[PDB]
């Protein structure tokens, strides 16, 4: 987090939970895509 | 009624817009 | 909702809900050093409110289910069949 | 701090001709003048504007993906990127993207019908510093662009109508009680 000896410090823990937040609206952006189709293929399944 | 394509053919038809028919009949003279 | 109601969808529900279990996991140990009104509760407390429409579905989900076992071991689920190795017909789980 | 749905808000550019300064913002009038046009508001002290017929009201927010779901067929707060209702808040019509022209612009104005895809409008952060899917604050400067037409809600010279082109859009709100005098209100003047 604070990296205290170096000249700019990165805050890697903030980066992942931009990561997070990335996955997490993919997924929710899958979700409404299957939303009303409502019966998950093989690759929707493989793929989630 | 699919959606995109019938928005993406209402932006198709907003340029270009019917008055196309000069450029077709000035041709068929020439 | 919709994955808990069919055959070959069961494997994938075993996934999200081991990654149901691991964010709460997280979040639970994120809230391990509050003060009393501590901001990060606070915080909490803003994401619960601002999400509580379908925190409603989940906890109806576990109630639906913690019943299950709470009928099915005691009263006479077990006791129509006299076998009591796991069949029951579809009428005579709804009559139970 | 933040815009929730139901917040009364109003829309106002900046146009420069020739170093004006003049924050018009988008009035629609209805009632028999379906178009909208231009409530210019930077001479605020030299004329005290008309402000009534300015404000407009998110009825409802929805993402993308939300508003395919309801063309299938509650104060939450909106992000970037999502399609949102703009209801006039006085006459009670939607703002929506009329298909008539006044070269390739179509006019803004007013409609009844919440159907269909015109009264919808998707935002976007006019930044590289404000991104997709993070909550747009007050004072912010966002982008409305059409979802039927997909023509971006652009400043013409000085018309309002749907173009091809961006133009800034800022969003500074009106209000958010009881029994409780509220600015803009209208009342009678009893004595005793």
């Amino acid at each position: 987090r604070t990296q205290t000896g170096n000249n700019t410090t990165v805050n890697i823990i903030i980066s992942t939970v931009d990561y997070l937040l990335r996955v997490q609206e993919s997924i929710s952006d899958f979700y409404w895509y299957y939303s009303g189709k409502d019966v998950i293929d093989e690759q929707g399944q493989r793929n989630f | 009624a699919k959606g995109e394509a019938i928005r993406i053919r209402s932006i198709l038809r907003s340029l270009i817009p019917l008055g196309d028919l000069v450029g077709v009949i000035s041709i068929a003279f020439q | 909702m919709k994955l808990s109601q069919d055959s070959s969808q069961i494997e994938l529900l075993k996934e999200l809900m081991d990654l149901q279990k691991d964010m709460v996991v997280m979040l639970l140990s994120m809230l391990e050093g509050n003060v009393v009104n501590g901001t990060i509760g606070k915080q909490m407390v803003d994401m619960l409110v601002e999400s509580s429409n379908n925190v409603e579905m989940i906890l109806k989900f576990f109630d639906m289910f913690l019943k299950l076992k709470d009928l099915t071991s005691s009263d006479t689920f077990k006791e129509y069949d006299p076998d009591g190795k796991g069949v029951i017909s579809k009428r005579d789980f709804h009559k139970a | 701090q933040f815009l929730r749905t139901d917040d009364e808000v109003v829309l106002q550019c900046t146009a420069t001709i020739h170093k004006e300064q003049q924050k018009l913002c988008l009035a629609a009038e209805g009632f028999g003048n379906r178009l909208c046009f231009l409530e210019s508001t930077s001479n605020s002290k030299n004329v005290p504007p008309d402000l009534s017929i300015c404000t407009f009201v998110l009825e409802q927010s929805l993402s993308v993906r939300a508003l395919q779901e309801m063309l299938a067929n509650g104060h939450r707060t909106l992000l970037y990127g999502h399609a949102i209702l703009l209801r006039h808040s006085y006459s009670g019509m939607y703002l929506c993207c009329l298909s008539t022209s006044r070269k390739l612009a179509f006019d803004v104005g007013l409609q009844e019908d919440t159907t269909g895809e015109a009264c919808w409008w998707t935002i976007h952060p006019a930044s590289k510093q404000r991104s997709e899917g993070e909550k747009v604050r007050v004072g912010d400067d966002l982008i409305l662009v059409s979802v039927s037409s997909e023509r971006y809600l652009h400043l013409s010279y000085l018309h309002v109508d749907a173009a091809f082109q961006q133009t800034l859009w800022s969003v500074a709100p009106i209000s958010s009680a009881q029994g409780y005098l509220i600015g803009g209100d209208v009342l009678r003047l009893l004595h005793g």
